[PDB]
DNA sequence: TGACACGTGCCTGGAGACTAGGGAGTAATCCCCTTGGCGGTTAAAACGCGGGGGACAGCGCGTACGTGCGTTTAAGCGGTGCTAGAGCTGTCTACGACCAATTGAGCGGCCTCGGCACCGG
DNA sequence: CCGGTGCCGAGGCCGCTCAATTGGTCGTAGACAGCTCTAGCACCGCTTAAACGCACGTACGCGCTGTCCCCCGCGTTTTAACCGCCAAGGGGATTACTCCCTAGTCTCCAGGCACGTGTCA
């Protein structure tokens, strides 16, 4: 299933798109790519930052547990 | 806009990643988080929709911006 | 600028070559070639270690800090 | 000794430095003795892959650069 | 048509029949296209990075041996 | 003989080959030699996935018999 | 940790040792090290019985589970 | 005398616990032996044969490694 | 010759087997609609002759180009004994910050229709 | 030279889960100390970077040759896509069942250790 719901999803990235681009069309296939590869790399993230936090001696994770995972995995943070 | 992705919604994808407990303040940080994702992703998508002069993004168009955000 | 001493990584690169073919001679650019990025990979996995320890509240890193970088990173 | 203590204690503290760390625990060096040679493996094996397709019996550089890339770093 | 369309719906079914598959659902033709790509991808990438070691233009049958050998296969 | 078609199967690969260096000329060896383990792969795949669709008692394979196929050979799946 | 009780296990390698070659002693550690990869080789398998199981309409792995992923992973 | 029989079926249980099984067929344990067996025997196999190449007649630790590799 | 592995003994908590209880996941069955398998067909991409053109792979050779070695040394570097101190770690505490639950409701999703944007046979 | 597919916006319904507010509670950052371990000082060995010869395997570049890759026509060709009928079955529901999950108790033992003994490069 989709954990995330479609229509917010959908206004979300026609907000950024408008952003970079003026009508510029998406697919509705497409927008399901596209928030099946979102919600994968949010699951992603929040297992890396589980085991920050279990690392931490903890049990609930933290925003700054979120921004080490991302420091430790590469990306611009 | 960023606001659509509830708390509720937020705090499903944590289940899923395995976490059991939440602070309260991550699901602003995360949706930050995920507002940096979504603009590069898109933004590779769109440089793939304008370079091939097509303006119609594909669903290629999005598996090739997420492959080469991701190799 | 090459912390890891030449004569023992090299000793140890050949030990490593000798398992997947006999009697194979590296070129000296190859070795200082392995040699830098050994180091730097090395340097980088203790910066995230680093990072790991102080994400604890700690200053000394433990093998633990590193099997959590190493599978943050995607190697575990 | 065997070659993996080559990589002296020293050294790998050096390298701890440049990394930024201050402070190492004891039971760090061996874990990073087994760290390295998994790596070097990885990158060695591909290496002699490539000296072998070009059938050639000397390593050279460019076959670890092109090793290099193709295991990420 | 795109070319992942040319691996046809009666390819992927002798295919499955040499598999021994006796009863195919119909989503499994594009399931494995998909996988197929995957496959290929992977093959080539490594199949052209060996190409371009030994500075040809012509990827060689050796080059697809030592690409094949490196992966699962 | 090959089951695949010769002439798709060498226009995918050399699609896949312009995507990643443009440049490049196959020799007839090289694509012969690709087909070949490309079906051997993929008959592999189908007999394994053969194999777990036998398992839910079921004569149709499944995508989902795929995915489990792969998830236990050890390919990402 | 480990799972599996340290006796049973050096008996029983004992036991399998003595068929190929008599007294031909382990050091401890090398028991050690074997018996950490029999535990991550038998939680592998039962990972993979388990999506065995997940996938057939069940909960209760069983023997033809275990033998369909031995037989798909390619060991026998 | 059985030694497989020491991996108790306690043993096994958590062994599937750790690998996520919740329910566990009473015959797996008696299956699992047979499996256990059969990659030591692979194992050691591999291992004395390393030990026989290199005439020592102590199995190291670095042996069961190589073992291990050309197993897995 | 000196460090490492094997056989005896006690014992105490730590754990393994048994059977009493049961219930719940597993096993056999039916049919409903789904959905593959197969019969016809035709043409549209496949696939070998055939001239043909040639960019480039494969091989042979010269040459110097970089590898490995005998031998030194020395000196910067490593193994190590001992120490003062700085942090790891186990523990107490308390209170801001977490989890569940119900209630009005505000936006999702399905249903449908008017409107055009658009690369294309 | 116009056309079918799809996106956008709007009317309007149900519907279902979203936010807030409450209660309950908990678990985590700070303080505090026992411990331990380690960075460093200082000594003495050591073994590595470099420098001489010294020979030498061979990497690489250049050139020659063929040689198969690309090109198209093109005739045949044959089978892929599509459509329609036949019927096999996926599976959701139903009913029985049986055997595996707790678990307290009786009983076996893991290993800690303490010791004595034999062994191998």
């Amino acid at each position: 299933e989709l954990l995330i719901r479609k229509l917010p999803f959908q206004r979300l990235v026609r907000e950024i798109a408008q952003d970079f681009k003026t009508d510029l069309r998406f697919q509705s296939s497409a927008v399901m790519a596209l928030q099946e590869a979102c919600e994968a790399y949010l699951v992603g993230l929040f297992e890396d930052t589980n085991l920050c936090a279990i690392h931490a001696k903890r049990v609930t994770i933290m925003p700054k547990d979120i921004q080490l995972a991302r420091r430790i995995r590469g990306e611009r943070a | 806009n960023i606001q659509g992705i509830t708390k509720p919604a937020i705090r499903r994808l944590a289940r899923r990643g395995g976490v059991k407990r939440i602070s309260g303040l991550i699901y602003e940080e995360t949706r930050g988080v995920l507002k940096v994702f979504l603009e590069n992703v898109i933004r590779d998508a769109v440089t793939y929709t304008e370079h091939a002069k097509r303006k119609t993004v594909t669903a290629m168009d999005v598996v090739y911006a997420l492959k080469r955000q991701g190799r």
